[PDB]
């Protein structure tokens, strides 16, 4: 499980807020799942330990 | 969206000016780097484009 | 004299109005 990350952990997460913007867009425009999961698991909670497993479920929804 | 960090530290300032001049450059470097990610985003999306218009033709005919 | 609010990851700015979710029942025995 390679999870190779810079050292650097301040501007890679802005792709990630892109990512989730995009996201809540898709979900908004073309609603395909409950809106519950994205309260239940929100970024600015820092609940997320897993970045990977979090764009994993992201590209799932494409 | 700076940091809470960010926000402690220009609440940490007491002088008037010192604050207001400390939040001005939180607002620039944000600003810089959401103008960052903007161009970045923008250049991925051009290259994506850089895609034939072919591929949205077919994608019509699909 | 009240015990800190846990804030757990829910930045409150000044005059912004904001919401607080603890999964904590603790808190709910305070207020």
């Amino acid at each position: 499980v390679v999870h190779e990350d810079f050292q650097v952990t301040e501007e890679v997460k802005a792709l990630t807020a892109e990512i989730v913007k995009t996201i809540r867009d898709i979900i908004a425009l073309n609603p395909l799942y409950r809106e519950s999961v994205l309260q239940m698991m929100q970024a600015g909670q820092r609940v997320v330990d897993n970045p990977i497993y979090l764009s994993d479920m992201g590209a799932a929804l494409t | 969206g700076a940091e809470s960090h960010e926000l402690q530290d220009v609440l940490e300032e007491t002088n008037i000016p010192k604050r207001l001049y400390k939040a001005l450059s939180l607002l620039k470097k944000e600003f810089e780097l959401s103008k960052l990610q903007q161009r970045l985003g923008r250049e991925v999306e051009e290259k994506i484009k850089q895609t034939h218009r072919k591929e949205l033709l077919q994608e019509q005919l699909k | 004299h009240l015990p800190l609010i846990a804030i757990t990851r829910n930045p409150v700015f000044p005059r912004f109005i904001k919401i607080i979710e603890v999964k904590n029942k603790k808190l709910v025995e305070l207020l």
